């Protein structure tokens, strides 16, 4: 039997390897469902200094 | 006021404990799990923070 | 560094066992990781569990 293990790492680091998603457009200031890097959340976004 | 202040910013902490899950953030157990199990992990968040 | 296509392993229905722990099969398009060790080998089938 032919076996392959895959572990996957999900660390605070950047993703070196990701699914085969769309990237698409960026709206500020307007509440919206946001994905960065894997991190999925609801809010508002705004310019930061 | 600082009586106030320590138990609204413990109250605002527990929010990072585990409490047994995977994983304290929700989004991240409903990201990676399916609800079979993604369920009993949000029941120990749960219990712990009620 | 690559885009991972995880439909084509778990749809090909091809393998014996698709266990995942941590990470649903119908999920992994939508995760991102950032090191995957691909572990590849042979073993017995009585000692695939």
């Amino acid at each position: 039997y032919r076996v392959v293990v895959l572990s996957f790492e999900l660390l605070h680091a950047p993703a070196t390897v990701c699914g085969p998603k769309k990237s698409t457009n960026l709206v500020k200031n307007k509440c919206v469902n946001f994905n960065f890097n894997g991190l999925t959340g609801t809010g508002v976004l705004t310019e930061s200094n | 006021v600082n009586q106030n202040a320590q138990a609204l910013n413990t109250l605002v902490k527990q929010l990072s404990s585990n409490f047994g899950a995977i994983s304290s953030v929700l989004n991240d157990i409903l990201s990676r799990l399916d609800p079979p199990e993604a369920e009993v992990q949000i029941d120990r968040l749960i219990t712990g923070r009620l | 560094n690559c885009v991972a296509d995880y439909s084509v392993l778990y749809n090909s229905a091809s393998f014996s066992t698709f266990k995942c722990y941590g990470v649903s099969p119908t999920k992994l398009n939508d995760l991102c990781f950032t090191n995957v060790y691909a572990d590849s080998f042979v073993i017995r089938g009585d000692e695939v569990r």
